[PDB]
Order: structure tokens, then C-alpha cells, then sequence
């Protein structure tokens, strides 16, 4: 499934390459913006 | 007796029986992993009240989400008759977020109208136990409304939301409540004195995994297909007393759709979908001299009487193409239902679908609007010449015509079911297509 | 929580989770072919009246049909309670030839049976909706109805009839409409001065295929497994004050039969299957001093009150040979639909399954009367003693007596449904089996 | 037309209907075995007749049992509007023994309770056709009913009792019929003058195999996934005007559950979950003069009023833990079924389930309650302050309290409906679980 | 007023909770209000015309840990002995004249 | 906030570790001195961690 | 309990009348778990 249409996914697109805190293993900091 | 009729074999038989595949006697029922469900309840952000906003994160306390459970407890401002589905009415909309993107909403009419549609037999009347009053409630009485959700997640656990997949993803619902409700705050135009605010909570079910599914879940991509509401209001040509008016509304939706659906209404009066007249539970009053045909009988708001219905005719038109011969509104309101549903829709409301069973969630056929330059819906309006003060008139008329209180009908509300895809991986999600 | 029930965990679980095979929190739906659906009016040839003969010749549209609703306009010549399901009644029948053969064919009757026995909640509330009036309509009014086909290929599109496959042979409905309608064009044997003609147009649903799933359709050979219905008409060993009548009568079926159905009944009043009596909803004028117990009250002709039925116990035997043990009517018209249907039967209609589940379309056990030498329906009557006239009588009697109204249920129908194979190949087609 | 949609194929078609799977338009039928249905009538020993306790050996007619009807005959004892589902009533309980070793037991409560959670709609009412009087019947008429039993071998051919694979077992139906039923032979607790006592008779549907499924079944073991019935009857905490009481009670449950349900009672009033009250159907009389808030109006018993419940709000404890925050009787009289099952619930009658569809036959989702040592029950009632006689009070009173007349709802039926197994092995059978 | 909590961690420094060691799990306290409180609102089974709605202000004592301690907090993991409170509520058997 | 009202918070990394938590609360009399007991503590009808 | 001469001057084993207004029994027991912490995430180590 999924036919790369270019216009009709760049807001899913746009999510999905948004920036995540995926590196907070071990790291303390005072942020962490009730990540799941 | 049994043995006579298992020697009565013959060729004709061999479709049935030969070379058996199965049998009726011996089920293996399917082993599953482990789980748990949990009502949790969510903390309300913002403040509850009439007209008042409020929402909440779904905690992440369970690893999926599927059923969600609004909660409300209203008291009757009058008497008996004088409300209609007045949790539904409170509950003006619900949007469903995640990560900041709008994944769905639905109204409170849209409420109506799904249920119209879609619920049946006691699903409904259960329905209605939790979001009215039922029992010929009086005055001052108290009650505690459940309003479960309609998101695609809300319907069946093979949609849960896994939750659990999209760390990086808040969800969020937010929720908008009415100004106004019939019969609890407000009767008709006039504020109740000493009307109550509404008392809410929103209680989410949680299901909790096993290790191995959990874990899967956590790390693995998931593709989730769902379905989604569009909609937009429309004022509708102005049904008149003196001719068949007639009106061609862009459809304005997109994405593969299973169906389109449509009423007509009263803004004013919540769940209205067809003309008021002196003919008993069609007016406040109705069948004796005290009858109002401006007033409804809120507590019977609704009917099956198409004769108070303000739709003649319609047809949907492709890029000015018509998709199918012009059928009456009784179509659309009775037999699209029987052939694709099998419920009873209420006067007032109409289906079209595209889908072999627009109610079920497996697709099966559907109208790409996202591929129509310019789809159309084409309506023809019935009327309104009958005088709504006399059951004669009212009930001894036409196909053709309708009250002349059906000019109140001024409100229209299309709406649309789609199939899109839900994506979560490494923790975030969205909607596959806009 | 959640979790202290997981946590819950032992050895009797085994069976249910271990070695799981299956979730219910994600689901796989299939893809499928592109098709779309339309409405089209097809064209009915002969002129359309009370009594007169039609038919319609199925339009090559589209590629394969499934729903045909016939639609017809009717108006009242009384007011409500003078009607009863008139639409259904209208179509006095219907057959289905296919290259001059016929497939099938059904009676305005077996349309009442069937509904009777098969739809139920608000699928049959719905369904009286498009064939009557049920909103307590007046003398004048106008209603177009719709009346659903019950055909093989109108009950579901995986008996969807080929008609792309069918290149050689034209497809024909044959419609009979009724000399005379209850309510709308003669009261009893009364005809209604200034009644209309009805109105009649035939919609068939055709299914557009694309390219590839159209081609192998158009090319390809196909086996369907579909229904007929068997009917015969029968006198009825008419029951007497004096005795219970009794009759054993020769049923000429033949084919894997899922089920009998049948009915006693009133050939004068359409869906008359109990005896009138002078009790609230059992005859015209009930309960008042106009009550009369030669007419019906036709808006309520159908009933739940068993007492009124006439049918005391009934056995099916097969060469000689009891089927099964000899059991009350009120078995065959309350327990068989519990045990096979689900739905809700009135007073008056019997159903005997040899299937499982009859009211589906999977075969689930079926007797095949074409390897019957013998097969007979065994009949005892109640004892027509009760004063219809008097409640105390009608009401507080016995199990094996009833209403003396029950002499006037002369007529019997003797139903089969049973399962044939309908070939298509090279562009004709037709059933393999007479 | 049709083509016009058709041909707008787009990319958002491409995950409905590319590299497609299935159709929708050839439905090929599974071939199946040969098989025929019987309905045979069974021999029932003991008298019958009212409070006697009767049994039948099922017949060696066929190879599997799937329904079973008990027929009864009664005759009212009085007019219409005095009895409520009495064939219901009258049978008082099932008890289901393979080879001598008790598998299940269903009780009238059970049956009024299980109808109230599972049945619906035009079911709910053929069913009520076939164990009361609903066309206003009067004093005398007979009518014959028909109760369905509801043992795991009578809701799906899957689980047809293989009669065939026990062939060193007898199996055994023993029913108890009650020494009262309203409308029929007492009115009240006050005796009928003349009520005759009932007609019987169990009929079961044998259902005969072809050969080479015949001796499958004879010869092979087997393993049945079936649901059985835990229940326990328990005192309510007096409700009382003065007061919301309260009540933890420990449930002595076993085996993997898919739901709890529950009812309060009026034990005098079959199928009363409710408090009377003078409102129209909420007893005898009600809305005149004769109004009296110490009889039902037996006809419309019970009632989807939830002012007459008695449950404020409920909770389950396992092993001493909260499984869930509290939530309102109403949550788990309107909401649990409206979820679970889709019908609708009268009022007085709860259900929690652990399953997503207990309804049904796949066992969706259980709670096991022999990992539990310490599950409870918690209930909180409703202030008894409302004055049953008076419209005014019952129905335009608060969320938290209902009618002094709540108090005659002393009686609590707990039930449990759980999964074992029930094992075919060499002409014999039994229960894998004992507890 | 000031009305100080008494779970483990509120009790003693020694059982505080690592937030930082917390980074994928929040922290919360629900809390129920009393629907009547005596004195304020309520005077035994009476209600109190004019009464106020109170206003809450919750306050949470954080540790600021400096380099080598704050980065041992957030990267290793920890076993704290706490303590738990159980409770259940019983119908008492009133005693009698 | 209210009488009967369910609320709750969620603790922000304002820090690295937390101990003790003080509830305030905002109250009036509503009759004299003799009327309240421990009021404050009675409004915290409970707290869940 | 209106007669301090009887509130007062009275026996062991017994109490106020108004002592059968203590209708309710709360009963609390105190306990130690483990709350362990690691990559991130905490909770008990017995139910």
C-alpha cells in the first residue's frame, strides 16, 4: 500500500521527520516534556 | 426420523456436501494474548460549563485506547417533554489530536445523524437511556449522561490506539459544550432561572498488554486503517411556500469516502430534522387546541413521517456528471438505510453510499473525492404549502409537498466518512494523506 | 489497575493465551477490487394497473446487479387502519426468468411470510415503512413505496447476478400486480370510488467493475449456489366447532430445502394468518360497539396472539416416517425462529428448518426432497368453539381451541427454500437442476 | 454514472483496492459434512408439578445435543398484568451432570438476569412470547411455554455435546421447579384457589452425523472450550432513608471470567430489581387511587427507571486492589452493556466485564479469578428518602437517592460466567478445573 | 493553610525521588476535595450560605544536585525501600443498649 | 478547585529530586470558633500517587 | 450521655448511647515496598 503521493502527504511527512527526543536514555536534564 | 433425511442424497447435493471442508459441530477457538481493560479517568483542563471549552490529555496509563466515555450530569429546567437527547445537545464537539495534528472531530449533530443512521433496535434506545430522560423524568431531576465517542478508535478493538507507540505524541481531546441546551439551561429562546452547570468527566478504557505484544507495539511500525469525519454547514435554499426550490451545493470533501449523509434542520431546536404540525408529538401541544406549530415537542423532537420532511429529490453530480438518476428524498431516507445499513432512519435524514456497507469497517467501494475536480450535491426542495395547524391538511397530503412550517428549516449539514491511514513509528504519528 | 489482573495469572489460562495465535487490537482488512454502484430505471413494458401483468427487461448498464426495489405510488381511500403493508400486497408476484428459464419466483404473500419469519427490530420496522403507512396517514394521502426484490443476487453481492456473463441471454422480472389492494383501491370486496392507478418504476443497482475483475467476469465460467423458493397453494382442512380437523398433505418439493414455511390464512384479506376476534387489536372496531369479527382491522391484521392461530400440532413425515417428533403450531411459530432466526414471528406463520441457520446464506444442513418418494406435512387443527365476539371467551380459553373466525383461514401456503446452482458459461445460463 | 466514479482512480485508492485480495462478488460456500437435526422427546421422572424437583437422562437419540426447550403448560391464575415471564419462574433451576461429576447449573434468576444482559430487541421479546402472557390474556387461559436453556451446548453448534464421544457416561438433566409462581399458582404469598399443576416436557435436538464424522467423533478424544455459571445469593446492606449504606463482599469466584454480573432483588417478586413506586408500571395500581407501593404490577415488573435502582456507584477489589476507579450503578447498568453487548439493560441489573464481546463464544479477554485470593465486591447504595407514593418525589429526585420502597431490595445474585474445559477421552468425560 | 503531604518521599531527603532517573514516567498526585468541610461550608448536615470556594496552591521541595551526584541520579538505577498505605473501609458492628 | 472537585498535578523537572509537598489551601469561616475541626485536612478528602 | 453522673461514674464495658452513632470502621495497615527506578522508568516490585 501507501502509492508516494507528494502533495497530499507533507503534513504526515512533516511529522514524521519532525525533531523527538530520542536521545534522553541515562540524560538528565529539567526538560522532558512528558515524554511517553 | 434424523436418519431419513441424511440417506436423501442425491447430485444435487454435491455443492453442499461433497468433498466436505468443514464442519458445524467442532470449534477451536482462537488462543490470544493476554490483556487487561481499565477505566481510567482524565484530568479536565480548562473549565466545564455552558459554552465552555475544556480538554485533556489522555494519560499514557495502558498501553492501547478504545472506548471513551463523556460524562455529564445535568438537571431538567421544566418538566418531562422538554428536552431531547440533552447530553448529546451539551456536547457540542469533540476534536481528536495527535502531536498537534487534527486526526478527526465530530459535532453534536453529527451525533444525531450517526445515530440516525447507524445505531438500531435497543443500541439505541440504550443510547438514548444515556443522553435524555426517558422515564418521564420531572423538574429539578438529576441524572448522570454517558456519551461514548464515535472516533474510529471508539468502535472496535482492532483499531486501538496504540498509544504506547507514540511517545513522541500527545493525545489529546478537546471539547467543546454547547450554550445551550434544550430543556436543562434554556427552553427555546428564554434562559432557565436556577439552571445548573453541567458536572463532566472524561473516562478513557485502557488496555494493558502482555510483554511480548506490548513490546512489539513499543518497536515495531504500525499501520492502522481508519475513518474520519468531514464536514462542513450550509444554509439551505429557502424552502418556500410557493414553489420547489432548489439548490446545488459544492462538495466540498476529499479522500475515499464509504458515504455521504445529510439533514436538514432547525438550527434553533437541536435534533430537528423535519416541520412541526398539529398531529400528536409533532408540536408542543399537538393534537389539541393548546398546539403551537412553531414549538416542538422536544421530548418526541424527531419522526419517521416524511410528509414533515423537506427534501423532494436529489442526485449527486461528478465533475457535472450525474452519478445516478435523480431518486426521491424518501430513497435516500428509507431504502439507502434498508439496503446498506438495515436500521430505520428517522424523517429528515438522508444517506448515500458508496460502500456495499458503509456501516461496517472493512472498506468495500468508495468515491475518491480527492479525483473529483467538481462533485456536486443536487437538491430539490418539497412545498411548503400544507397548513401545519390541521392533521387534515398535515396528513391527507401530497409526495410532493411539506408544512409550511418546513421554511424553518434553514440549516443543512453535509457530511462525509473517509478511509486514511493512522502511521506510528518510533514513537510519532500521523495521518497519512491530507 | 489493569495490570493486577495480568498479574492474575496461571495455569487455566493455558488454553486460552498460551501459545496465542491471535490479537483483537489490530486489524487486517484486505484490499480489494475497484467497482462503483448506480441506480438505474429500467424500462417496464404493458401497462401498469390493478390486475394488470408488466415486466422489465434488465438494461446491459453495468456488469453485475444486485438490489432491484420496485417502487410504486399509491394513495389511501380511507383512513389509517384501512391498509395494510398495500405495497407488498400490490405486487401480487414476481418471477425471475433468465434465456426463457425460470429461476425463480415469489408471491406477494411470501414477501409477508418472509418478513414475517426473516427481518426483525427496526430492519422490519423500517421495511413496513416503504410498503405502508405508519405515521397514521389520511383519506387522500400520497406515498410512494418501495418494495425490496428477495431474489438470490438481491440479498447479497457474492451472488451478484453476471450479467456481463450473460451475453446471449436477456434477464427478465415479470410482475403481476394485484387486481385489488386493501385501502387503496377496495375496502373488502368494496371497490373505492375515484382510486388512482399506481405508479410503478423498477430500479436495479448495477455494480461497474474495472478493467481486470471485468474482463475474467465477461470470459470466465461461474457457479453460483443460490436460493429458490417452492411454493403451492392448498385448501386447508378447515377447522370446525364441532372437532379438529386434520390433514396430511403430499408436498411436491424437491431440491436441498433449507426450510418449510407456511401459513394459514384469509385469501380475502391480504395477511390475514389468525382468526378475527372482538379484542383490542383482533378486529375491525375492537372493543366497541361497532366491533365486528367478519373485518379486520387491517392496519393491525398481523398479530402475536396465538389463540387466534389455527394450527394446534404439526410433524413432517418422510417416506412414511416420522422427521421428527410431533410438536405444538405454537413450536413452529415462536421456538423455530428462537432457535434458527432470532427475530419475532406472529401468530398465524410456522417455519421448520432443516438448516442450522436458514435465515444465511452458507449451506448448513438442507433435506433434499428430490430423494423424498413420500413427503408429506402432517396437519391437526384447534377446535373453532370460541365466541370471537366475547373477550372473556377469546381470552381466558384453552390451549387447543380457538376463535370460530377461524373457518374463514380456508387458504393454506406450503413454502420451500432450497438450494440450486445457477451456471453461467460462454454468455448463457441457466440452473442445473429442475 | 457508476463510471464516473470508477474511473477517478486515484493514489489514495491504492490502500483499498491495489494489488487487491478479495471481491465481494463470488462468494464460494465451504463444502461441509452431512448432517440432520431430530427433535426427540425425552422421558422425565419425578412428578411434576409445582416445587417438585424432576430429572430426564438425556435419550440415546442421535449423536450430538445442541438445544434443549423445557415445554410447560400453566394456566393463569388470574387476569392479565399478574404474572411476569412465569415459565421463567417455574423453572427454578438446571442442573447439567456428565458421568455423575456436576459441569453447570442455571437458576430463574439467572435466566431473568442472563435476559436481561445478552437478549434483545424482537429476541428479547420472542422470548418473553414464549414464557408469559403478553396479549392481555385472562383468568384460565392455558397456553403452553417454552424455556430455552443456556448451557454452553445450546448457544452454538460448535459446541454440540457429543453424546457419541461418552459412551461409558450418562448425561443427565436435572431441573427444580419452583414451589410458587406469581400469576399461576400464588399471587403473592397468597395461594390460588384451583391453580392446576403444570404439564412438562424436555425436548432435545439430536443432531445425526454421517458416517465418517460418526466415527471421528466416537473414536477421537476431544477438547471443549465451554462457559459455566459461578453463583452465589448474598444479603444487600439494608438500604435505608437515613443513610447510604455500604457492603464489601468477598466473592468466592474461580477459573478464568468473562464478566460479573449482578442484580438486587425483592425475593418475594420475581424479577423485581427495582423499588415500587406509584408512577405508571411500578406497581399495582399505580397512578390512581388503589396505588400500592407494596405490590409490583407483576405484567411490567421490572423497568428501565433507574430512580428505582438501588446501587449509588461500585467497584472491584482483587487481592486487595482498586482494578478500577469507582463508577455509578447507572456506568455498569447502561454504559458495560451498551459497550459490551450492545442491547440494552434494565434497570437494577449490572454487568463489568473482562471481555471485549461476552457475549460470545471466543473468549475475548477473562479475569482469572483462581490467581485471586482476595476479590471483592464493593457497593455503595443510594439514600433511601423518596417517597414511593408520590410522582412528584420519585421522579423529580437526585442523582444519589431513590425510593424508601428500595429497601425491600434485600436480595443480591452475584454471578460469575467463567471458562473451563471439558474433556472427551475414551468414552468418558469431565472438567479439567475443579476450581 | 498549609497541609503538608506524608508519602515516603515526603516524609524523608533519604527516599527523595529522582525525577531525572524518571525520564520517561511522569509524576503526579491526584487529589479529591471534600464536597463539605465543617466549618467552612458545611455546618454538620447544613449548608452554609456565602461559603467560599477554597483556592489551592501545591507546593513541590526540589533537590538541585550538582554534577557528579545529578549525573549518578539520572543513569543508574535505584532500588528506594518505601512505604505504602492500605485501606479499606467496613460497616461497624454497632453495639447496642 | 472546589468543594467536591477532582484536580491534579503533574510534577515538572524543576529539579532533580523532590521530597516534601505542602497543600495550600484558601478557606473562610463560615460560622465561629468551636465550628471547624482540622478543616484543611478534612478538604483533603484524599490524595493518590 | 446527657447525665455526666452516668458519663462520668461509669463501669469498663461500657458507653454512651451515642456511642452507636460510630457507625463506620476504618482499617489501615502500613507497608514496604520496593520502588525501583532504571533507564528511565519506576514502579514496585510487588503487586
Amino acid at each position: 500500500p501507501l502509492v508516494d503521493n507528494p502533495f497530499s502527504t507533507y503534513p504526515y511527512k512533516h511529522v514524521i521527520t519532525e525533531t523527538q527526543p530520542t536521545q534522553a536514555k541515562n540524560q538528565a536534564i529539567w526538560g522532558l516534556v512528558q515524554m511517553g | 426420523g434424523g436418519l431419513s433425511q441424511l440417506v436423501a442424497y442425491g447430485a444435487q447435493d454435491v455443492y453442499l456436501t461433497g468433498n466436505p471442508q468443514i464442519t458445524f459441530f467442532k470449534t477451536v477457538y482462537r488462543r490470544y494474548t493476554n490483556f487487561a481493560i481499565e477505566s481510567i479517568q482524565q484530568t479536565i483542563n480548562g473549565s466545564v460549563g455552558f459554552g465552555n471549552k475544556v480538554s485533556t490529555q489522555i494519560s499514557r496509563n495502558g498501553d492501547l485506547i478504545t472506548d471513551i466515555v463523556v460524562e455529564f450530569v445535568l438537571t431538567k429546567g421544566g418538566n418531562g417533554g422538554t428536552t431531547y437527547y440533552p447530553a448529546e445537545e451539551l456536547l457540542q464537539d469533540v476534536e481528536l489530536e495527535i502531536g498537534g495534528q487534527r486526526i478527526d472531530k465530530h459535532y453534536n449533530d453529527w451525533f444525531r445523524t450517526y445515530d440516525a443512521l447507524f445505531r438500531m433496535n435497543d443500541d439505541r434506545y440504550n443510547y438514548r437511556r444515556m443522553t435524555d430522560w426517558v422515564n418521564n423524568e420531572l423538574v429539578g431531576a438529576q441524572k448522570r449522561f454517558y456519551v461514548p465517542l464515535i472516533f474510529f478508535f471508539n468502535q472496535t478493538p482492532g483499531l486501538a490506539l496504540p498509544l504506547i507507540a507514540l511517545q513522541y505524541h500527545e493525545v489529546k481531546l478537546y471539547f467543546t459544550l454547547a450554550s445551550q441546551v434544550q430543556g436543562v439551561n434554556y427552553n427555546g429562546s428564554s434562559a432557565i432561572a436556577g439552571a445548573a452547570q453541567p458536572t463532566m468527566s472524561v473516562w478513557v478504557d485502557y488496555i494493558f498488554l502482555d510483554t511480548q505484544e506490548r513490546t512489539r507495539f513499543a518497536q515495531l511500525p504500525h499501520e492502522y486503517l481508519i475513518e474520519q469525519l468531514q464536514f462542513t454547514g450550509s444554509e439551505t435554499a429557502t424552502p418556500s411556500a410557493t414553489t420547489q426550490a432548489s439548490q446545488n451545493i459544492r462538495l466540498n470533501f476529499n479522500h475515499p469516502t464509504k458515504y455521504l449523509a445529510w439533514n436538514f434542520n432547525n438550527p434553533t431546536n437541536y435534533g430537528q430534522y423535519t416541520a412541526l404540525a398539529n398531529i400528536p408529538g409533532a408540536c408542543s401541544g399537538a393534537g389539541t387546541a393548546a398546539a403551537t406549530v412553531t414549538t416542538p415537542d422536544y421530548g418526541n423532537t424527531g419522526t419517521y413521517n416524511e410528509q414533515l420532511a423537506v427534501l423532494d429529490s436529489a442526485k449527486i453530480q461528478l465533475n457535472g456528471q450525474d452519478r445516478f438518476a435523480t431518486r426521491k428524498g424518501s430513497y435516500f431516507n428509507k431504502v439507502q438505510p434498508y439496503q446498506s445499513i438495515g436500521g430505520v432512519t428517522p424523517a429528515g435524514v438522508y444517506l448515500y453510499s458508496f460502500a456495499l456497507k458503509p456501516a461496517g469497517r472493512q472498506p468495500s467501494g468508495t468515491c475518491n473525492f480527492s479525483r473529483i475536480d467538481n462533485a456536486t450535491l443536487s437538491l430539490t426542495y418539497k412545498t411548503c404549502s400544507i397548513d401545519a395547524t390541521s392533521p387534515a391538511a398535515v396528513l391527507g397530503n401530497t409526495e410532493t409537498v411539506t408544512a409550511n412550517t418546513a421554511t424553518l428549516l434553514t440549516a443543512l449539514n453535509i457530511y462525509a466518512k473517509n478511509y486514511n491511514v493512522l502511521r506510528i513509528m518510533s514513537g510519532m504519528g500521523g495521518l497519512a494523506y491530507a
